[PDB]
C-alpha cells in the first residue's frame, strides 16, 4: 500500500513565527490534502488541493510541493494554531494517512500556581483518600510535582493529568492526585506537594495539616 | 476509474443544457421572431460556455489504462473540444450573422416586376417554378431574381463568416475551417484502422474519377432531351442552363425525368401523380414511412414527435425554416421539419428523415458524448438505404400507389434514380470543393464568383444564363451554405448508400441486382443494422463500416453495378449526341 | 448547513457487535463518497471504508466490518459484526469527493462493566498565601465507560472553568478532575456546584 510520514514528527515553535511542516509520501507526487485537528475536535480540513486555502481558513495559511515533498506554512503563528496537522492522500485505491505533526506553542516562560486540595468528607467515610494538588497556568508543561508526607517522598500511588495548551494563553494546567488507604491517610498530618519548573526561582510547595 | 464520477455529472448537466439550446433553435425554425432569435442566443452561450469549461475540466484528468472502455471514450470525446475560441464580440458577430443568412434564405422576398408590392417565397413558390413551369422566361425569373434580391444581400455576411469561422478552426488547432469538418472522419490512435483530415479529399477526388462515364453520358442524354423542351435555347454541345435542371440551384435532376422519361408509356414510376389521386395527407406519408421501418424490425415513431412536429407548412404570416430537418434534441424528444408535398420528393424525403430519428434513437442506449453518430455520411446514409429501398417499383406496387403489373421498365425506373442521386454527385464536389478553396484563402474575394462560374462550366457542365458580377453570392443561395451546414456529407454518402444496401441485401435474401432490392419484412437486414445503429460514435466509422460491409472505407464500386443497366443503355442512346461539353458556352 | 451528525453505542463487549450511524443534510446524499474513519486515543488517523455505490474496507476491518447506505434516510452506517478490543477508537464520519465532519462518538471495547461514578469535591483549608486566585475543584472516580460530562453552576461558569482528561488507575477504572479559577475574595460568598453527568450509567450528581 501507499504510506506517507511528516518530517517534523512533533514542533515546537513561538507566537508569530514563520514555521513549516512538511509531510513525505512514499510512491507519487499528487494533489496532497492537509487538514488541522485541535485536540479533542474533529480534524478540520485546512488546504483543499495544494495551494487553495479551504473554505473559512484565513490568510494566514498557505500550501505547496511537488515531487513526493509538500509541505504547510503560516506566516505569522498565531497563539490559536495550536493543533496536530494530517495530510490525505486522495489519490489512490488505498487510502491512508501518515505520520502526524503536533504543534506546541511557545511562549514566555510561566511558573504555575500551586493549590493542594485534601480529601473529601465522603471519601474518608469511604475509605480511601486522594489528595490533590493543581499547577494552572503555566508554560512550558515540563515540570516535576513530588507528593510528600511528614517530609518523606510518596513513591507510586502517584498519577497526573495535562490539559492542553490554552488556545489563548498557550498555557497548561496540569494536576497530580496521591491514592492512600484511608488508614494510611489517617496515620500521617504533614500532606505536602513540590513543583519544580523553570518559571520558579526556587521549587514551591504547599500543604495542608490533617 | 476516478473520474466516472465526473461524467455522471456532466451527462446531468449536458442533457439539460443540450436540450435548453435544441429547443431555442427547434422554437426558431417553428416560429421566426425574436421571441426565440435571444432565447436560441442565450441557451446556445450557455451551452457553448459549458463545453468550453467541461473540455477544460476533463483535460485535468489524464487518460490511461480505464478497463470500463466507456470511461475512456466519453473522456476521449471531451478531449476533442473549443478551447477559449471566441472573443464575445465575434461571439456575438457570428451569431446576429447566422441570424441573418438564416433568417434571410428563409424569409427572403422576391417582388414580382410588374408589381413591386407582391413578392414570392422560395418555399414553396419560387421552387413551384423551377421544379415544375417549363417556361424559359419565368424559369429564368425566379433562379436570378433570388439571386440577385436575396443572394446579392448574403454575400457581405457569408464574406465575415468566412473570417470569423477560419480564425475559430484555427484556434481549436485546424489547419481551416473547411478542415474542421473534414476532421469529422478523422480516426486517431487505432492502430489496424485510421484516417486523416486529409485523406478525405484524396478518396473523393480518386472516387470521383470512376463517376464521369456515367455523369458524361447522363450529362448527353439530359442535354439532347432538355433540348426537346426548351428548342432555341440550349447546345448541343456545351454546358447546360443552370435554372433547367430542374430546381433553382442546379442540384437534382430529378424534376427533368417529367422531360426524360426513357419509355414513357409504361404506367408512371414517379408516383405523385397517384399520392394526389388518393388524397395523401402529410401524415400519411410519414405513417407509411413509419410502416416501413417497421417490416425492416423497428420500432414505432413516439407521440411527443407525432405532436411536436411541423411537418406542413405553417400559415403564410408565421414565418419558419422549411427544408427537411430531422432533429434530436435529448433526453427523448425526436423532431422532424418536413413542410411535406404530397408529392414521390418528399414521400422519399420522408423516409430520408426518418432514417435519421431511427439512427438517433438506436444509439440513445450509449452516453451522451457517443450520440453522434458514426460520421456525418453514416448520418445521412441511413435514410438513403431506406428510401431507395421503398422507391423500388415492387414496393411502390404493394404500397397501392401503383397498379398490379421488364427491361424497359428497368430503365425507366432507373434513370429517375440517377437523376436524382448520380446528378448531385459532381454539385457536391464543385460546392465544398469551391468552399475550401475559399478557407483556405486560395480564392480571393476579387475572384469568388468568377471561381464558381469556373467550376461550373468545367466541372458540372452547367452555364449561367447572365454572367454574374461578384456582387452576386450564389453559393450563399442554398440552404446548407445560407445556414451554416456542410456539403461533402453528400458525396460520402452516395457511396456508402450502395455498400450498405449490397450487404443488406445478402441479409434479406435478395438473389438479384441490387437495383431491384428492398429491405422489407426482413429481421435479417433489421437487426443487421440495428447492430451498428447503436454504435454512434462507440467506434470509428472506419469499423462501423467494416462491421456491415467488407470495406474499411468510402467505396464507389456498388454504386456504379447498381446504375450499369443504365450506363449500357445510356450509350447506346448517346451516339446521336456530343457526350462532353465546352468549357466556354454561355447563352449570353 | 452542511451537516453529519453521528450517533451509535459506547462500550460493548469484545467479540461482540455495534452497528454506528450518520445522518447528512444541507447536500445531495448520493453525490458524495461517505467514509467511516477511526481514532484509537493514542493514534493518528486511520481509514476504515469508503462506499461510492461500491464499498471498499482498510484491511485492518474488511473481514469484521460492514458499511452500508440508505440514501433515502440520507444515512451512513458502519456495522461491527465481530469486535477486538484493538478497535477501541473515536467513530467520525466525513464527506469526501472527487470535507465535512460530525463530531466523533466513543466506541469503548473492553470486558468489564459499567460501573458510574463517585464525586468528591475538593477545596483548600484557608490560605491568604493563594491570593490572587483561588482554587475549587471535584474528583470524579472509578467510572469504566470514559464518556463524562462536567458543568458547574448548571452550565453557566466556563470563563475560568478547566477539566483534566480521565486517567485509567490499577483497579481498570477511569477518574479525573475538574477545576474553577475564581477570585479569592467570592470562595465564602458566591457558590459553585459541580454538575456531573455519566451518560453511559445514567448517573446524576450535583455537588458543593
Ligand atoms: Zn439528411
Amino acid at each position: 500500500d501507499i504510506q506517507m510520514t511528516q518530517s517534523p514528527s512533533s514542533l515546537s515553535a513561538s507566537v508569530g513565527d514563520r514555521v513549516t511542516i512538511t509531510c513525505r509520501a512514499s510512491s507519487s507526487v499528487r494533489y496532497m490534502h492537509w487538514y488541522q485537528q485541535k485536540p479533542g475536535k474533529a480534524p478540520k480540513l485546512l488546504i483543499y488541493d495544494t495551494s487553495k486555502l479551504a473554505s473559512g481558513v484565513p490568510s494566514r495559511f498557505s500550501g505547496s510541493g511537488s515531487g513526493t515533498d509538500y509541505t504547510l506554512t503560516i506566516s505569522s503563528l498565531q497563539p490559536e494554531d495550536f493543533a496536530t496537522y494530517y495530510c490525505q492522500q486522495w489519490s489512490y485505491n488505498p487510502l491512508t494517512f501518515g505520520q502526524g505533526t503536533k504543534l506546541e506553542i511557545k511562549r514566555t516562560v510561566a511558573a504555575p500556581s500551586v493549590f493542594i486540595f485534601p480529601p473529601s468528607d465522603e471519601q474518608l467515610k469511604s475509605g480511601t483518600a486522594s489528595v490533590v494538588c493543581l499547577l494552572n497556568n503555566f508554560y512550558p508543561r515540563e515540570a516535576k510535582v513530588q507528593w510528600k508526607v511528614d517530609n518523606a517522598l510518596q513513591s507510586g500511588n502517584s498519577q497526573e493529568s495535562v490539559t492542553e495548551q490554552d488556545s489563548k494563553d498557550s498555557t497548561y494546567s496540569l494536576s497530580s492526585t496521591l491514592t492512600l488507604s484511608k488508614a494510611d491517610y489517617e496515620k500521617h498530618k504533614v500532606y505536602a506537594c513540590e513543583v519544580t519548573h523553570q518559571g520558579l526561582s526556587s521549587p514551591v510547595t504547599k500543604s495542608f495539616n490533617r | 476509474e476516478q473520474a466516472k464520477t465526473f461524467l455522471d455529472k456532466f451527462n446531468h448537466e449536458a442533457e439539460d443544457l443540450f436540450y435548453q439550446s435544441s429547443l431555442a433553435s427547434w422554437n426558431y425554425n417553428t416560429n421566426i421572431t425574436e421571441e426565440n432569435v435571444q432565447n436560441m442566443n442565450n441557451a446556445g452561450d450557455k451551452w457553448s460556455a459549458f463545453l468550453k469549461e467541461q473540455s477544460t475540466l476533463a483535460q485535468m484528468y489524464p487518460l490511461q489504462e480505464i478497463q470500463n472502455l466507456t470511461v475512456k471514450l466519453q473522456l476521449q470525446a471531451l478531449q476533442q473540444n473549443g478551447s477559449s475560441v471566441l472573443s464575445e464580440d465575434k461571439s456575438k458577430r457570428l451569431n446576429t450573422i447566422l441570424n441573418t443568412m438564416s433568417t434571410i434564405y428563409s424569409t427572403g422576398k422576391v417582388c414580382n416586376p410588374d408589381n413591386p408590392q407582391e413578392c414570392l417565397l422560395l418555399e414553396p413558390g419560387l421552387n413551384e417554378i423551377m421544379a415544375n413551369s417549363l417556361d424559359y422566361n419565368e424559369r429564368l425569373w425566379a433562379w436570378e431574381s433570388w439571386r440577385s434580391e436575396v443572394g446579392k444581400q448574403l454575400r457581405p455576411l457569408y464574406e465575415e463568416y468566412v473570417v470569423l469561422k477560419n480564425e475559430m478552426a484555427r484556434a481549436n488547432h485546424y489547419e481551416d475551417y473547411g478542415d474542421y469538418w473534414r476532421g469529422d472522419y478523422e480516426v486517431n490512435g487505432v492502430d489496424g484502422y485510421d484516417y486523416s483530415r486529409g485523406q478525405l479529399i484524396e478518396d473523393v477526388e480518386h472516387t470521383f474519377e470512376e463517376i464521369k462515364p456515367l455523369y458524361e453520358h447522363l450529362h448527353a442524354y439530359v442535354r439532347a432531351k432538355l433540348m426537346n423542351a426548351y428548342p432555341s435555347y440550349i447546345s448541343p454541345i456545351g454546358c447546360l442552363p443552370a435554372h433547367l435542371l430542374g430546381d433553382m440551384w442546379g442540384r437534382f435532376w430529378t424534376n427533368l425525368y417529367s422531360l426524360t422519361v426513357p419509355f414513357g408509356q409504361k404506367p408512371n414510376i414517379d408516383v405523385t401523380d397517384a399520392m394526389v389521386d388518393q388524397a395523401w395527407d402529410a401524415q400519411r406519408i410519414f405513417k407509411e414511412a413509419e410502416k416501413f421501418f417497421v417490416s425492416v424490425g423497428l420500432p414505432n415513431m413516439t407521440q411527443g414527435f407525432w405532436e411536436n412536429s411541423m411537418l406542413t407548412d405553417p400559415g403564410n404570416v408565421q414565418k419558419a425554416v422549411c427544408h427537411p430537418t430531422a432533429w434530436d434534441l435529448g433526453k427523448g424528444d425526436f423532431r422532424i421539419l418536413m413542410c411535406t408535398k404530397v408529392t414521390m420528393d418528399d414521400f422519399l424525403t420522408a423516409h430520408h428523415e426518418m432514417g435519421h430519428i431511427q439512427y438517433d434513437m438506436a444509439y440513445a442506449a450509449q452516453p451522451f458524448l457517443l450520440r453522434n453518430g458514426a460520421n456525418e455520411g453514416f448520418h445521412e446514409a441511413v435514410g438513403e438505404i431506406m428510401s431507395l429501398s421503398a422507391a423500388t417499383p415492387k414496393h411502390l406496387k404493394s404500397i397501392g400507389l401503383l397498379s398490379p403489373d421488364d427491361n424497359e421498365t428497368e430503365i425507366n425506373f432507373l434513370l429517375k434514380q440517377a437523376l436524382t442521386i448520380v446528378g448531385t454527385l459532381p454539385f457536391t464536389y464543385m460546392l465544398e470543393k469551391w468552399r475550401w478553396m475559399v478557407f483556405k484563402g486560395e480564392i480571393p474575394k476579387d475572384q469568388w464568383m468568377k471561381k464558381w462560374w469556373e467550376m461550373k462550366r468545367e466541372i458540372v457542365g452547367v452555364v449561367e444564363p447572365v454572367p454574374h458580377d461578384e456582387t452576386y453570392c450564389d453559393p450563399a443561395s442554398l440552404f446548407h451554405v445560407s445556414n451554416d451546414y456542410s456539403f461533402i456529407r453528400y458525396y460520402t454518402r452516395t457511396l456508402y448508400q450502395f455498400q450498405f444496401q449490397e450487404a443488406l441485401c445478402q441479409a434479406a435474401k435478395h438473389e438479384g441486382p441490387l437495383h431491384k432490392c428492398d429491405i422489407s419484412n426482413s429481421t435479417e437486414a433489421g437487426q443487421k443494422l440495428f447492430n451498428m445503429l447503436r454504435l454512434g460514435k462507440s467506434e470509428p466509422w472506419t469499423l462501423a463500416l467494416e462491421n456491415v460491409v467488407g470495406a474499411k472505407n468510402m467505396n464507389v464500386r456498388p454504386l456504379l453495378n447498381y446504375f450499369e443497366p443504365l450506363f449500357t443503355w445510356l450509350k447506346d442512346q448517346n451516339k446521336n449526341s456530343f457526350v462532353g461539353w465546352s468549357t466556354d458556352w454561355s447563352p449570353y | 448547513e452542511v451537516q453529519l451528525v453521528e450517533s451509535g453505542g459506547g462500550l460493548v463487549q469484545p467479540g461482540g457487535s455495534l452497528r454506528l450511524s450518520c445522518a447528512a443534510s444541507g447536500f445531495t446524499f448520493i453525490d458524495y463518497y461517505m467514509n467511516w474513519v477511526r481514532q484509537a486515543p493514542g493514534k493518528g488517523l486511520e481509514w476504515v471504508g469508503f462506499i461510492r455505490y461500491t464499498t471498499e474496507y482498510s484491511t485492518s476491518v474488511k473481514g469484521r466490518f460492514t458499511i452500508s447506505r440508505d440514501n433515502s434516510k440520507n444515512t451512513l452506517y458502519l456495522q461491527m459484526n465481530s469486535l477486538r478490543a484493538e478497535d477501541t477508537a473515536v467513530y467520525y464520519c466525513a464527506r469526501h469527493m472527487y470535507d465535512f465532519w460530525g463530531q466523533g462518538t466513543l466506541v469503548t471495547v473492553s470486558s468489564a462493566s459499567t460501573k458510574g461514578p463517585s464525586v468528591f469535591p475538593l477545596a483548600p483549608c484557608s490560605r491568604s498565601t493563594s491570593e490572587s486566585t483561588a482554587a475549587l475543584g471535584c474528583l470524579v472516580k472509578d467510572y469504566f465507560p470514559e464518556p463524562v460530562t462536567v458543568s458547574w453552576n448548571s452550565g453557566a461558569l466556563t470563563s475560568g472553568v478547566h477539566t483534566f482528561p480521565a486517567v485509567l488507575q490499577s483497579s481498570g477504572l477511569y477518574s479525573l478532575s475538574s477545576v474553577v479559577t475564581v477570585p479569592s475574595s467570592s470562595l465564602g460568598t458566591k457558590t459553585y456546584t459541580c454538575n456531573v453527568d455519566h451518560k453511559p450509567s445514567n448517573t446524576k450528581v450535583d455537588k458543593r
